[PDB]
C-alpha cells in the first residue's frame, strides 16, 4: 500500500538514467521547429563601440529584413566585465554573476531594437522567445532578444566566470529551433591562432575554417565562448557557424547567404 | 470647508480647478510607514567601489536594523553612465535611457541583497507596503532598486537626453510617498561642498543649507540630483534629507539615530 | 476502502462516470488553513463609505489579529456598478464585465492594505497560501481582492450580463477551498432582511435561516449574492456564514469569537 | 457623516441581486466580440495517443489554417487523472486539483503548438487569450491555448473532481466571444447511450443529435463535461456544438464547414 | 438589396476567402431581345449577356 502510482507510458517506471532503456523511445534526432529561421548574434563588444558601429549595422539589418526571418540576439560586452569585477570583489558565486551579465546583454538588445522600431522590430523576452517566437515572427520580420541563456543561479560551477554566455545561448536557441543557421557578428575578422589585439598579436594567424573539436582541444583565448564548442559537439541540426566582422559592412549580409567571409566553425553535426 | 464640498467639486469640476485643488489640500494626511527610514546606497559612490566599501556598510546595516526600520535603495553608477553614453550617442530619448539605467540599479540591488540574504533581509519588488519584513524585528529591512518607474514616460530634462530623475529621486519619492521619518543618502563624501570635491580642492564643506540658498549659489555640480531639490520643496512628509559619507564607519548609524553628521538639505 | 478501485476508475472511466465520482467522494478531506477565518469587508456597504466606516474596522482588525488568523477580502462597490453600467450599455458580456469589477476590488484592497501596512499586514496575490504572514503572530492577517478569477470564463446568469459570481462568492470560495473555520461578511446592515431595508420599510429581520428556508421565501433582494447559497450547500468545509453590521463597533470582534451578532445562514 | 459615497450610474446604490432593478440596464443579449472566430477543442485523451493521432491532426490543422481563424484549445487527458489520484490520496480539495489538472491541458497545448510552430502558431496564455486574442489572430492564423478555465482555488465545491474542465472552458470562451462555432475533437465518434469503451459497451447506441437539456436529465457517463451542459443552458450565441472523432482524418474539416459527421449538441440558444 | 448584402459581405471578409461572382440579370434579357430581333446566333448573345454580369 506504499507502491508508486504510475501513469502507463513508454517511459513509465524508468529512471531515465538507463540509456539502453530510453533509446527506443527518445534516441531519435529531433525535428526542426523553425527551419526557416535565421539567428544572428551581435557581439556586446560591437555594441560597445557606439553609433560608429551600430548605425552601419542597423542599416545593414534594415536591408536584411525583407530577405530573412531574423532572430537577433545581443551579447553583453564591457559592462558585464565590470559587474564581474564588482561581483567577484564581493565574492559572489558564478550563479550570481550569470544573471548580472545577462542583464547587459538584454540592455544591448533594447538599444538595438529601439534603432529598428520604425521597421516594426521590438525586443522580446526569453519566455516569449521560448514559447511564442513563431507568432512574433509572423507579426514582424525580425525581433531582438538577449543572447544569454536563462541559466541564472543554476549556472554550472567550475569557473568563477559564467560559462554559458551569449555565443552559447544563441547556439542553443538556434539549434533547438532547427534554424537555417547562426551567424556570429564580431569586432574582428574571425578566429586567429592568438588574440589579434593581445600581446602576441604579431603571431596571430587567421583561421578561415576550423572544427569545434579542434578548437576545444586548443588552449588560449578565443572570440567565442568555450562552452559554445561543447554545445556544438551535441548539436542536432546546425552544421556550421560563421564568425564575421560586423565592423565591415556587407559581411553579415554575405554570411547569411552562405558566403565565406569569416571563420567557419564546423559543429559535431556530420553532413550527409 | 467640508467633505461634502470636496465631493461635489470632485464630480462637477476639472481636476485643474483651483477650488478642487484647494479642497483636496485640506484632506487628512496618512503616513503609511511613519517609523521607517529610506536610505540610498550610492551606485557610483559606494557599490561601484566593491568590497572595501560595501562590506563595512553591510555590517552596519545588519547592526542598525536592530533599532531602525530600513528601506535600502540602490544607486546605479558607472555601468549606467556607459549605457547612457551608448544610447545618447545614438540619439535615443530620455525615456529609453531611463529603462537602461533601471537595469543597473537592479543589478546593484541583487548584489547587495545576496550579501544580506543570510540575515533575512530580502530584495523586494515592493519595499513600501512590503509590510511583513519591515514588521519583523528579525528582519526590519528590505532592499529595493532606486530607479523610478517612469520608463518611457520619463519627463526629459530641459536640455539633453540624460534622465533628470534617477536613483536619488527614486529613493526620495518612496520616502515621501510612504511618509517615512527620514531620508539618508549614503555616498562617498562628508556631504555637500561648494564644488565637486574630487575635481576642486578648494571646495568647502556645507553643513546645512536650504533649497533656496542652494539654488542661489548656482552650483555647477552637486552630490544630489538637482530636480530632487524641487521635489523636496513640494514634499508633504520628507521636508529634509541628509547626505553622509558611507566610507566612514558609524556615519550611517549615527544619522539613523537622528544625529547631524553630514549635510542636511532642508526644503525651507 | 480501495484507492485501487478509485485509481482504476480514474484511468478507465470518464470523469463524468457516476462510479468514478462516488469513489472520489470517499477520499480523505484535508483542510489547508483550518485555524483561519475569511472576512469580507464590504465594498459598496463599507469601503465606499470611506473613513467613518473603514477606520474603526481597521482598528478592530489590528486588535482581532492577536487572537484570530484572518484573510481579509475586499468588495468592489459603486465604481464597479458604474463600470457594469457602461459595459452593459454597450452589450458587453458578463465575462468582460467580470474583469472590470476585479479592478475595483483590487483598488479597495490596495487602499485597505496601505492602512494596514504599518501593522505588518500585506496585500497578497495568493492569500490562503501566503503561509508566512498568516503563521506569524506578529502579522496573522492578509488582505486580498475579493473578485473571483473567472474573467472571460465567468459563467453568465440566466438573464442579463451582470456577473453572477462577484466579491461575495470570491471570498466564500476562498474560505471553502482552504478549509477555514469561519466566513464572516462585514457589511452595513444588522443582517439579512426579507427585503432591502434601505428601500422597504416593512422588511423584517432574519437572525438565522437555512439555504432551503431562504429559497422558500423567494426573496427579490439579498445582502448576499444568491448563487452563494448554492455554493454554500455544495461546500465541504464552510457549512455556514454570518453577516454582521460593521458600522456597529465590536460586531466583527464578537463574530470572530463565535458570537451570533447578525444573521447566520446555514447550508442545512 | 457615514453615508455611502456613490458614483452616479444606472446601477448605483443597487445590490445587483434585484432582477427588476438590473434588467433595464443589463438584461439584454450581449454583442459578439469575435464573430469570425472558430474555436476547436482538442481532447486530452486524443493527445495522449501520441504521434499516431497527433501527426494526422497536425496535418489536418495545417491545411485548415488558410481557411479559418482558429483558437485551438487542448484538454488534459490521462496525466490529470494521475494528479487526481495523488491529490485525492493526499486529501486535497477540489480547488487544489483544478489548477493541477489545468497544467496538463497547458502542456498538451505547448506540445501541439510546437508541432505547428513552422506555420506561425504558438501557445498563448490565459490572460493573453482573455485580453489580446484579437491582436494575436491578426498576427497569425491560429493560436493554441489551454481549454481549462482559470477557476483555480475558486472552483465550485460539491464534487471532489473539478467540474469546470476543458469542454466547459472552451465553450465559455467560444460563447463569450460570440464565435462562429465550437467543435470538440474526441477519441470516439461522439456521444453514445453508454460508455463505448466501458463495461456496458455492448449496450452503447450512438446519438447523432441531442440537446444539452436532454443530456443533463440523463444519468451515466458522457464524453463531455456535465458542466458543459449547464453552461450551454445559459449560452447567448452558440446554437450547436459538434463532437467529432479526431482519429478519423477529415471529420474536423467537415465539422468546421457545418457537415454532420459526429454528435450535434443543441444548446439553449434561441434560433430565429 | 445591394447595401445590406454589401454589409453582410463586409463582415464575412475576416471569416472566409471569397471569390464573389455576379450574374447578369434583366439587362441580359434586353440584349437578348435586340439580338434575337437582329437574328444573331447563340454564340453572339453569350458574350453580350456576359457583359452585364461583368458590369
Ligand atoms: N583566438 C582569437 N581569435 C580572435 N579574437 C580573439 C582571440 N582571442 C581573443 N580574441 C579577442 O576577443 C575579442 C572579442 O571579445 P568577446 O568575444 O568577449 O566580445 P563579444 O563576443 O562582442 O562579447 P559578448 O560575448 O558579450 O557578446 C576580439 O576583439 C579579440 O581581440
Ligand atoms: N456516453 C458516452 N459517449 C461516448 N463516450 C463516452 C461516454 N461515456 C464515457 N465515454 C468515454 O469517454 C472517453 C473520452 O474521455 P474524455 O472525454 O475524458 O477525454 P478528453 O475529452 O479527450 O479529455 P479532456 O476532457 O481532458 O480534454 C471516450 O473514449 C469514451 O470511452
Ligand atoms: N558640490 C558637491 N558637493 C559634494 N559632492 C559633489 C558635489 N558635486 C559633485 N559631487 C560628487 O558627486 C558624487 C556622488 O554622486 P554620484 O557620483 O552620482 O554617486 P551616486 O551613484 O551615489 O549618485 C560624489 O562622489 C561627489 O564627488
Ligand atoms: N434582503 C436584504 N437584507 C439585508 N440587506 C439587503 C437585502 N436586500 C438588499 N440588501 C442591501 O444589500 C447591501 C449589501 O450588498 P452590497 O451593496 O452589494 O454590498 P457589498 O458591496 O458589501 O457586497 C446592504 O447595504 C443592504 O442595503
Ligand atoms: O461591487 Mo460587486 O462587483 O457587486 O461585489
Ligand atoms: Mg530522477
Ligand atoms: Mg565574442
Ligand atoms: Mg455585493
Ligand atoms: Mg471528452
Amino acid at each position: 500500500t506504499n507502491s508508486i502510482k504510475h501513469v502507463i507510458s513508454p517511459l513509465a517506471r524508468q529512471t531515465l538514467q538507463d540509456r539502453d532503456l530510453t533509446r527506443p523511445v527518445a534516441g531519435k534526432r529531433p525535428i526542426r521547429l523553425l527551419p526557416w529561421l535565421q539567428v544572428v548574434k551581435i557581439g556586446g563588444r560591437v555594441m560597445d563601440r557606439g553609433a560608429d558601429a551600430i548605425l552601419p549595422l542597423v542599416e545593414e539589418l534594415r536591408k536584411l529584413l525583407p530577405e530573412h526571418r531574423l532572430l537577433i540576439l545581443t551579447g553583453a560586452g564591457v559592462r558585464a566585465r565590470h559587474v564581474f569585477s564588482v561581483g567577484l570583489d564581493l565574492g559572489l558565486p558564478v550563479g550570481s554573476l550569470a544573471p548580472l551579465a545577462a542583464s547587459e546583454a538584454g540592455q544591448n538588445g533594447h538599444i538595438l531594437a529601439a534603432m529598428l522600431a520604425s521597421e516594426g522590430v521590438s525586443y522580446v523576452e526569453h519566455p516569449t522567445v521560448a514559447d511564442q517566437l513563431a507568432i512574433h515572427l509572423s507579426a514582424t520580420r525580425a525581433v531582438v532578444g538577449s543572447a544569454f541563456p536563462p541559466y541564472h543561479h543554476h549556472e554550472f560551477p567550475g569557473s568563477r566566470i559564467p560559462p554559458h554566455r551569449a555565443d552559447t545561448g544563441a547556439f542553443l536557441l538556434a539549434d533547438a529551433f532547427g534554424a537555417a543557421g547562426l551567424t556570429i557578428v564580431e569586432n574582428v575578422d574571425g578566429i586567429y591562432t592568438a588574440d589579434p589585439n593581445g600581446p602576441d598579436r604579431g603571431q596571430a594567424r587567421f583561421l578561415p575554417e576550423t572544427s569545434a573539436t579542434d578548437l576545444a582541444k586548443s588552449e588560449g583565448p578565443l572570440p567565442v565562448d568555450r562552452a559554445l564548442l561543447d554545445v556544438m559537439a551535441t548539436a542536432r541540426h546546425i552544421e556550421r557557424v560563421q564568425v564575421v566582422n560586423g565592423l565591415v559592412p556587407g559581411r553579415l549580409t554575405a554570411a547569411l547567404r552562405g558566403e565565406h567571409v569569416g571563420t567557419l566553425i564546423r559543429t559535431g553535426v556530420r553532413p550527409a | 470647508n467640508s467633505t461634502a464640498e470636496l465631493e461635489e467639486l470632485l464630480m462637477q469640476r476639472s481636476l485643474t480647478d483651483p477650488q478642487l485643488q484647494a479642497a483636496a489640500a485640506a484632506a487628512a494626511d496618512f503616513r503609511i510607514l511613519p517609523d521607517a527610514t529610506v536610505i540610498k546606497i550610492g551606485g557610483q559612490s559606494v557599490i561601484d567601489r566593491g568590497r572595501a566599501a560595501v562590506y563595512p556598510l553591510v555590517d552596519e546595516i545588519v547592526a542598525a536594523r536592530k533599532n531602525h526600520k530600513l528601506l535600502i535603495g540602490t544607486g546605479a553608477g558607472t555601468r549606467a553612465r556607459h549605457l547612457y553614453s551608448i544610447a545618447a550617442g545614438l540619439g535615443l530619448p530620455a525615456g529609453v535611457l531611463a529603462q537602461l539605467g533601471s537595469s543597473v540599479a537592479d543589478q546593484n540591488a541583487a548584489m547587495l541583497g545576496q550579501l544580506l540574504a543570510k540575515h533575512g533581509i530580502p530584495v523586494v519588488g515592493g519595499a513600501g507596503l512590503s509590510a511583513v519584513p519591515l514588521s519583523l524585528a528579525e528582519v526590519n529591512a528590505v532592499v529595493f532598486s532606486g530607479m523610478p518607474p517612469y520608463k518611457l514616460w520619463m519627463r526629459p530634462a530641459a536640455e539633453g537626453v540624460i534622465p533628470p530623475y534617477r536613483t536619488d529621486a527614486g529613493c526620495f519619492l518612496l520616502a515621501e510617498q510612504f511618509g517615512c521619518k527620514q531620508m539618508i543618502f549614503v555616498k562617498d563624501e562628508d556631504g555637500l561642498y561648494t564644488a565637486n570635491p574630487k575635481t576642486s580642492k578648494d571646495a568647502t564643506f556645507i553643513p546645512r543649507i536650504s533649497v533656496d540658498e542652494m539654488k542661489a549659489k548656482g552650483l555647477h555640480d552637486s552630490i544630489l540630483e538637482f530636480p530632487v531639490l524641487d521635489l523636496l520643496q513640494s514634499a508633504q512628509h520628507v521636508r529634509e534629507v541628509q547626505v553622509v559619507n558611507g566610507l566612514v564607519p558609524g556615519n550611517l548609524t549615527r544619522a539613523l539615530a537622528g544625529e547631524h553628521v553630514g549635510t542636511i538639505i532642508t526644503a525651507s
